[PDB]
């Protein structure tokens, strides 16, 4: 259906009213989102049928209509922007400086911004505009707040 | 059935809201793709 490059909302009519389960990124005929948002279920754009192509539960990523296209990477020093698309509210660019997630398989970027679970799949942007990752999977901190990883997929 | 609704353009906007901290947190990732606070 609508394959215009941009950021999109992931809605469902299964619950009371229309409920925003997440956000996604349409780039190069492929819709990239977080896995827990759709759970690999076929989406719909207008009348068009968007079918899954690739996915991984550990990475928590899923691509529709084609392989993963987003390949920008955080430099480790520069401030980033979160194109936050909240449920019921307009999209907003929130600039921040990311922290760090220390894991056994290397370190990854982390955005410490407090948002509802329906904002999952919103793009983390760089100063050029490129999508360096997805907001939606992280951990709940000692203060209640949420710190999300900068989740990036793999190009071919 | 789920569906998509366009929400905007992907652009870095200058003079935007600069908020949020930078925390270094020790975490672990599991087979179900969930992060856990390891201390
Ligand atoms: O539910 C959330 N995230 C998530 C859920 C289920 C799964 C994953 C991530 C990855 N493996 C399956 C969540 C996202 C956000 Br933006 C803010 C939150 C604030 C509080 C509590 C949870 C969240």
């Amino acid at each position: 259906g609508e394959t215009t490059d941009g950021v999109y909302r992931v809605m469902t009519r299964r619950l009371l009213g229309s409920t925003q389960v997440g956000v996604g990124v349409m780039q190069e005929g492929v819709f990239h989102t977080m896995w827990h948002v759709t759970k690999g279920a076929a989406l719909r754009s207008g009348e068009g049928r968007l079918d899954p192509y690739w996915g991984d539960v550990k990475q928590d990523l899923v691509s529709y209509c084609g392989p993963w296209k987003l390949d920008a990477a955080w430099d480790g020093l520069s401030e980033v922007q979160l194109l936050a698309v909240p449920p019921g509210e307009r999209a907003k660019n929130i600039q921040t400086l990311p922290g760090i997630f220390k894991t056994k398989d290397g370190d990854i970027g982390a955005v410490a911004l407090d948002y509802p679970a329906g904002t999952s799949g919103s793009p983390i942007l760089d100063k050029c505009g490129r999508v360096i990752g997805l907001y939606g999977n992280g951990v709940v901190i000692k203060n209640g707040s949420y710190v999300s990883a900068i989740t990036q997929g793999k190009r071919e | 059935d789920m569906y998509i609704e366009r929400a905007g353009d992907i652009t870095w906007e200058k003079d935007a809201e600069v908020t949020g901290n930078s925390p270094r947190l020790d975490v672990a990732l599991d087979e179900s793709g969930d992060f856990s606070l390891v201390e």
